RNA sequence: AAUUAUAUAACUUAUCUAUUUUAAGUUUGAAAUUUC
RNA sequence: AACUAAUCCUAGCCCUAGCCCUACAAAUAUAAUUAUACUAUUAUAUAAAUCAAAACAUUUAUAAAAGUAUUGGAGA
């Protein structure tokens, strides 16, 4: 036969049932809405107007974004948006030069980073590129908290956001311990990004985890069906004498 | 930062379809590559003192990996916020 | 070639405070999608002559530091 | 039973299962029952008809003379846990 | 991860199931004994089924070890093993484990090591032997079978003579 | 053979590193083109 | 009216339509199907080529505008 969803629409329909609708609706809104990445290697046409082939006329435009490559390294370290191209290129950038196989690397690095949220210090994969947002920011800890998570591209700075946001959210005595005057400016410093407890816990919680923790949250022992009865018998009997 | 751009126009695919790519709009163009240049400047303050390229404290623009893997490296220099930059500059008045 | 070391053997995310990650602990079993738990000590509940060690002489009750040359 | 090192058999008396034949003396169920004998309306216990049966009535005197509460529930027949029991009904710890 | 079939706890010089644990730093000091030149017997010459030159049992003081056989090693030879770098040259008998420092120019040596410490594992085949091409002051030039004349310090150990069967390189 | 051979690999210069005052050349050749 | 043979109609299939879907015991991944410890535990690269270019080398698909302009050893 002929299925009446195509198969894209299995992933929606996956998502719309079972225990994904029973996920938190803060956490299905982040997962759900999508953010472009910051253009970084190529740059949409300035132009909206070019001259169509067939017609000879000026006609409406559109945009061809260059193949980027971001490895899970990006998702282990702490990448501005820098990533890897991987194609074909032109040898002295004319067409009539021979064709070569080319993989451009943008210069790659591992520094120590502080962050004032977490006070610790963090060494961590990073490219010349964050490092300018990083002060841009105005601190580490802005960075990322500000920065969204695809123009962070990164799973630990999620990750780190997600710690971060948490320790911003239960205003935990945990940062700056033994100087709680320090804390709260820190705290008041960091206040913009101060959200509810249950959203910063699934703040870039990967799909697998998420869905484990909406069953280890679901999961509950069987109730002995003695326990059940009494509860039934009691309220028969409670609402009898009334 | 590696910048390419491609070489050949991909036929246009209008309000609702995707442009069909092809080995010759497969090759791209280097229009700027971070490798072949020298290093880039960079600005950055100073954790420690280096030689000849000032003291601990002041505000340098020096090329990216050059600042980086010298100074950066053994903690002479250090990324420079808005923030700390006055209070760095500000140290050197006291300096 | 002379090898220090015995011959024969020759031929982050839990950092982050806040939070724990998730464990196939409640899998009772490896799964490679979650995250290896933390397991403490067993225990049997009762002493196995065929897994028992015996201690070194030092923790020995009768331990002696003199040497006794039999 | 468990076998030692060498490959010595050793019998362990605890793993030999011990049969507790009843005493059929005076027992007048049979392997057989008269034609003469008409069968019964099925009606298999269940858990709520095993409970109406032994454990209501109890909760219901106590509910009426008013000494009833959750820490007495244990009282009425709830185990906490089929440990210490020769025969645990959960996990199944013993042979039919 | 696979088993070792090396699995006897304690070094012995006993054959071992046979195999006989061989020992390729010379100087090792033995009990009662400080780091200075002592002497050791070279009990018995047998051959070693998993190398390729002989081996000469050397038994000195209190500890009995197998090393391997040098060009004129035999049966109850005393064998000397010195660690300190005397200002003149020690007194040097074939086979005998001293620093290059203490070696003298020229001798013939073998179960040589590249680096100090890291062990004898040049000269170690039959009829190998490295010549010590020069020799000044912490430094010494030993002649490696793999033809590479190579510098080393004169912590470096080196048994005089050369391996068992002096005439393998002659074999027609 | 004739003509070459930014497959790679090397060196040199960049690059990238230390201090401190892959790209372009060339070479090997994965090979390519043409003939005998 | 002869031996060998022959006779038969449903077993089911095929294509669209419609519809997506969200439905014993015992033993077993160890050596699968071995009633209890050992030994830590694990899939997947451009899809290519064939093929077309009568060989082969870049290359070769897999509602109207319109098989038009453009692209292409401007050739399939």
């Amino acid at each position: 036969p002929l299925h009446r969803y195509p198969v894209h629409l299995w992933q929606k329909l996956r998502l719309r049932q079972g225990i994904c609708a029973r996920l938190p609706a803060h956490f299905l809104r982040s997962l759900e809405e999508e953010r472009t990445p910051t253009p970084v290697h190529y740059k949409p046409h300035g132009t909206k107007f070019k001259i169509n082939p067939k017609n000879g006329q000026r006609e409406r435009v559109e945009d061809v974004p260059i193949p980027v490559h971001y490895p899970p390294e990006s998702q282990q370290g702490l990448w501005g948006g820098e990533g890897l191209i991987l194609g074909y290129r032109y040898a002295n950038n004319d067409k009539l030069s021979k064709r070569v196989k080319k993989v451009w690397k943008p210069q790659l690095f591992t520094r120590e980073l502080y962050s004032e949220i977490l006070d610790k210090k963090f060494t961590v994969t990073v490219t010349m590129r964050t490092l300018d947002l990083i002060d841009e920011a105005y601190g580490f800890d802005f960075y990322i908290l500000k920065t969204p998570k695809e123009d962070l591209g990164s799973k630990f700075g999620m990750d780190l956001k997600r710690g971060m946001l948490l320790r911003l959210a239960r205003q935990d005595p945990h940062l700056h311990p033994e100087n709680p005057e320090r804390r709260a400016a820190i705290y008041d410093k960091y206040r913009s990004f101060v959200i509810p407890e249950a959203e910063a816990e699934w703040v870039g919680l990967t799909l697998e985890e998420a869905l484990e923790k909406q069953r280890l949250l679901e999961e509950k022992d069987p109730v002995p069906l003695f326990k059940v009865y009494v509860e039934e018998l009691v309220q028969r009997l409670q609402e009898q004498v009334l | 930062t590696v910048i390419v751009e491609r070489w050949w126009k991909v036929p246009l695919a209008g309000e609702g379809r995707k442009p069909h790519l092809h080995r010759r709009h497969r090759v791209y163009k280097l229009v700027e590559d971070t490798k072949h240049r020298p290093k880039d400047n960079l600005e950055l303050i100073l954790t420690q003192s280096v030689d000849e390229i000032g003291v601990r404290g002041d505000l340098v623009s020096v090329k990216k990996s050059v600042g980086r893997n010298k100074l950066l490296s053994q903690g002479l220099a250090v990324y420079a916020s808005p923030e700390n930059r006055k209070l760095f500059e500000e140290e050197k008045s006291l300096r | 070639a002379y090898e220090w070391g015995v011959r024969s053997t020759r031929k982050r995310v839990y950092e982050i405070p806040g939070l724990e990650p998730i464990t196939y602990e409640g899998k009772k079993h490896f799964v490679p999608w979650l995250a290896r738990p933390i397991f403490p000590p067993w225990e049997r509940g009762w002493n196995d002559p065929r897994f028992h060690r015996a201690a070194p002489i030092h923790e020995q009750t009768l331990y002696k530091e003199e040497p006794c040359y039999i | 039973g468990i076998y030692t090192s060498d490959r010595k058999f050793v019998q362990i008396k605890e793993m030999v299962p011990e049969f507790v034949v009843p005493d059929l003396t005076g027992f007048k169920l049979k392997p057989y029952v008269n034609y003469r004998a008409p069968a019964g309306i099925d009606t298999p216990l269940t858990a709520k008809a095993l409970f109406q049966e032994t454990v209501a009535p109890a909760i219901e005197k106590d509910f009426k003379e008013g000494t009833f509460d959750a820490n007495n529930l244990e009282k009425y027949g709830f185990e906490p846990t089929q440990e210490g029991k020769l025969f645990q009904l959960y996990p199944k710890n013993f042979p039919r | 991860k696979f088993v070792s079939w090396k699995s006897r706890t304690k070094y012995t010089v006993k054959p071992v199931k046979n195999y006989r644990m061989i020992d390729f730093l010379r100087f090792r000091p033995e009990k009662e004994k400080a780091p200075e030149p002592f002497e050791e017997k070279v009990v018995v010459v047998r051959y070693d089924p998993c190398r390729s030159a002989d081996i000469a049992l050397v038994a000195g003081g209190s500890r009995k070890r197998w090393i391997i056989a040098t060009e004129n090693m035999k049966a109850g030879d005393t064998i000397l093993n010195s660690n300190h770098i005397g200002r003149m040259a020690v007194a040097a008998q074939e086979g005998d484990a001293h620093p290059l420092g203490a070696l003298p120019v020229g001798t013939l040596i073998n179960n040589v090591e590249s680096e100090p410490g890291r062990g004898a594992q040049y000269i170690r085949a039959a009829g190998t032997c490295g010549v010590l091409l020069r020799k000044v002051n912490g430094t010494a030039i030993i002649q490696l079978p793999s033809k590479r004349q190579m510098q080393v310090l004169e912590s470096c150990t080196a048994t005089v003579g050369r391996v068992s069967n002096v005439n393998h390189n002659q074999r027609v």
